[PDB]
DNA sequence: GATCTGGCCTGTCTTA
DNA sequence: GATCTGGCCTGTCTTA
């Protein structure tokens, strides 16, 4: 649990406040980008390499046979592991575009071919969706279920604009809690069913989802309804049967109040939980573990590595997962003039 | 049109009156209230067939432009 | 506001009635929007001038009633924009700035080809072209390379939000013309089209020499970045 | 004839447009640094060296018994030559200091030891001058002749500023020319003699004086009452016979039109004159050869190098004698930004 | 070929 | 150890 200072060399302006880390095959991949992309990378997707200390970050080029996509701000990340028929496979929906948009499309991202030297291809595709389409959201979760045996995606969560009558140009960047119903997606075909929460009244954001053996475990998530981060937890269970995806769902008494984390994994199916808000001024210190069983979720707290006063004052601090424990926190800086570098990056490590 | 900034302006006011006046020139409360029918938001105007996201009220004046932005920490700041 | 204008009952294009004697004054140029925001990062100019935008595409359609001169009076509205240079208008529409291969905004001849042909050109680039142009871009239905599918959409590959009237800046392009004569003029001061490869040292000394004469005559003084009325 | 252009490498700031060259023992020292005297040369003087294009300038220092010398900016230089008793020496009198005022105090300078690893020291003994000393002047000329056998310095020409009744605060900065009597001074002891002739109207300044074999040739000077540049050439005739040093004058028939010019040796007695200017606007572009013998002056024409744009089309332009058929020029240079390097170089070589 | 020393170079501190 | 190619790096060009 040590936590090593990195400097982005070259090429520091590209990551922003939100974006994703793809971690497949090894290596990762950054994921989301100020602005369209530049003739430098026209596709939008950079790799990363970490070494000694030095962050660098390499182009991507798609395959013939793909389709691109906008650097999408704020999406829902979903790893379809490795099964027949094409690992590995990421789920994207559905985020924002950098036009400051909505984009309620679909996309299926994987790996196709090396190297020749140290060289990675991807290849995107749309994923048409016959529905019954999740209306366009940004924040919300997506999680891949497994059950006798067949593969499915539940995706719930997440706030919108205001509907499309109310919204007035005043209140043009006003944005709401969208209604609280967990949408049951195939990867192939296209059909999306919509069910209803008995238990769940309202929805929310930003909450890690964590998902295990056809059992789906959603942590707390901020409320904008009541401005509550709720400490409970919540569980649902998805019994796919032919023809009718049956769903129920239970209530947690006791759960870690924690919106925005980063969850990392380190073992088999055990978490770490590096941390978050917890309140719309102070930000989680503690690192917290969190293993899955049937059981149900087994919790607690380890000793967080000893932060510098830099990361301890800093008002935000965002960051992803690079895998294997390791994880990768950013805190923005202040100076004059530009730094230019607006992120200093620290990279942390367990055990 | 000559550039005169309000606390300037009182400065001549102040000073054409008090000498002489026999005063010329209008207080600033006067003022203040003068300009109200140039400024936007004061003239009734109605569109036909009604706007499409555009509310209706006539008389919004200066608007902040972040236009409602849920300014709490975990979004985009 | 340009000009406005009667038509009814009919039978003119128009009939004006009022039309700014000085448009370029800084007497009529009415502020709308003021921000505090940089040009180069694109999620915050858009998130603000999102509502601009379209109550003014939702503008176009319908007609204004005002209580005007005694009685009720309708009016249209027509709106050109083109005061943008031609950064914010490359970025804006898509485009890639600025030095691309495709050096039109209102064409799609790139620059070796417009090197070769000069004259000979016609107005293509629209709106709604380069909307269904991203289209095919992030679509993508033939599955070509990265080049190839760039080269099919002479370079859109960003969706364009605001709505630009094709049609050319005057006074940068005075500054950009006035730009390349200076260098022209930097040029033939020594001799290029002899001596192919100059020295950095020599260029320096050229255009020292060429500001030393154009101080003794005309009365100038260099300048880093050209002002419009050194170009005059 | 040839020219090649130097690069300013760093400390080039010290080159003002009034300075001197002083040749002496191979490498030249440039003296007149522009400003009073900063501590990274505690001295003033500087040691150059022109390679392969690069001209570098070292700091001297001067030696224990040395009275120290303020940067004068246009003083009277004159070389004595080899001989009894300390050789060689270079007499500096009188210029002006970097505040404006007007030294008039003889110094002498010459060599004292080296190396070790490529070093030279130097020191100045100011000599005291009893008189009827001459008036503190600038831009005059001192010659050095050898008459039976005795050495005397001859010191003629030369602006001064207003006389103390005159002065006036609006009048201050105004220069007049200084009255034009011929002063004899010893080089040892500091008698000063005064003579006065009626061929001699009027002071001049600028003038390059050329002396040999007890006989002094003054070229064309520029006399500020009328305003003319004279083609007239001077000769004076002086001969130390105990106990008076008696001169005699006479006016020649063509003298170069040439003021503030580059007197530069190249043989025996004969010399390359590079010229400052023709008139108040038009400077001089053709080089000159003078030699110099017992029947009088002998005028050439050579072939003067092809000039670049540059310095065919500079205002103003100044410079010294390298020595041994060289010879160094400086052209003001206009740039925005700063260069920040005022002064390009040129280097110009006889044969 | 070893040695020695002057001058070249770079980083920090000071007022601006 | 010989071969190769992706990507790193550097200089000029273009509108600001
Ligand atoms: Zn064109």
């Amino acid at each position: 649990m040590s936590l090593q200072p990195l400097t982005a060399v070259n090429c520091g302006s590209l990551v922003q406040p939100g974006f994703s880390l793809l971690d497949l095959e090894g290596d990762v991949y950054l994921f989301g980008q100020k602005g369209w992309p530049k003739r430098s990378c026209p596709t939008g997707i950079f790799g990363v390499r970490i070494k000694k200390g030095e962050l660098k970050l390499r182009a991507i080029s798609f395959s013939n046979n793909s389709s691109y996509l906008p650097p999408l701000r704020c999406p829902a990340i979903a790893h379809f592991e490795a099964q027949d028929g094409k690992p590995e496979c990421y789920l994207i929906h559905g985020g924002r575009t950098p036009n400051n948009e909505l984009s309620s499309s679909l996309y299926m991202l994987s790996v196709d071919s090396r190297g020749c030297n140290r060289k990675v291809t991807l290849r995107c595709e749309e994923k048409e969706l016959v529905g019954d389409v999740p209306s366009a959201r940004y924040g919300h979760t997506l999680s891949v279920i497994n059950s006798r045996g067949k593969t499915a995606c539940v995706l719930f969560g997440g706030r919108s604009y205001m509907p499309p009558t109310e919204r007035t140009t005043q209140n043009w960047n006003s944005v709401v809690d969208c209604p609280p119903q967990v949408y049951l997606i195939d990867l192939e075909f296209g059909c999306c069913t919509a069910h209803t929460l008995p238990e769940l009244t309202d929805g929310q954001s930003f909450h890690v989802a964590l998902a295990r053996q056809d059992c789906v475990y959603f942590l707390g998530g901020h409320i904008l309804s009541s401005d509550c981060r709720p400490s409970r937890l919540i569980r649902l269970h998805v019994e796919l049967l032919l023809g009718s995806p049956v769903l129920t769902c239970t209530i947690l008494h006791e759960g870690l109040t924690i919106t925005s984390a980063i969850a990392s994994p380190i073992g088999y199916h055990e978490y770490i939980i590096f941390g978050g808000y917890q309140s719309e001024t102070q930000k989680r210190m503690e690192c917290t573990y969190v293993g899955l069983d049937d059981v149900g979720v087994h919790m607690e707290s380890r000793e967080p590595p000893q932060w510098t006063s830099e990361i301890s004052h800093s008002r935000t601090w965002f960051g992803g997962s690079l895998g294997k424990g390791t994880a990768l926190v950013a805190i923005p800086s202040e100076g004059n003039p530009t730094p230019p570098e607006a992120y200093h990056f620290y990279q942390v490590s367990f055990q | 049109n000559t550039f005169l900034s309000c606390s300037q302006y009182h400065k001549m006011y102040r000073t054409v009156k008090a000498t002489s006046g026999r005063q010329i020139f209008q207080p600033l409360h006067t003022l203040r209230n003068a300009e109200k029918e140039l400024l936007p938001g004061f003239h009734q105007f109605e569109w036909q067939p009604a706007l499409k996201n555009v509310s209706t009220s006539w008389d919004v004046g200066i608007i902040d432009g972040l236009s409602g932005w849920t300014v709490s920490v975990d979004d985009v700041p | 506001i340009m000009s406005i204008s009667i038509r009814l009952e009919g039978e003119d294009d128009g009939i004006t009635i009022f039309q700014e004697q000085k448009p370029n004054s800084e007497l009529s140029c009415r502020p709308l929007c003021l921000m505090f925001v940089d040009e180069s990062d694109h999620e915050t100019l858009t998130a603000i001038l999102g509502p601009v935008v379209a109550e003014r595409k939702a503008m176009m359609e319908s007609r204004l009633i005002i209580s005007v001169g005694g009685l009720l009076r309708s009016f249209r509205f027509f709106f050109r924009g083109t005061g943008y240079d031609e950064k914010m208008v490359r970025e804006m529409e898509g485009l890639e700035a600025s030095g691309s291969t495709y050096i039109c905004t209102l064409c799609d001849s790139t620059r070796a080809e417009a090197s070769q042909n000069m004259v000979l050109h016609s107005i293509t680039r629209s709106h709604d072209e380069n909307l269904e142009r991203y289209e095919i871009w992030r679509k993508n239905p033939f599955s070509e390379s990265a080049d190839e599918l760039r080269d099919r959409v002479k370079g859109v590959s960003a969706k364009p939000f605001m709505e630009t009237q094709p049609t050319l800046d005057a006074l940068h392009c005075d500054i950009g013309n006035a730009t390349e004569f200076y260098k022209i003029f930097q040029d033939e001061i020594g001799e290029v089209y002899q001596k192919p490869n100059p020295s950095r040292e020599e260029r320096r000394r050229w255009r020292s020499t060429l500001d030393k004469q154009l101080r003794k005559k005309m009365k100038l003084k260099p300048v880093m970045r050209m002002n419009g009325n050194y170009a005059r």
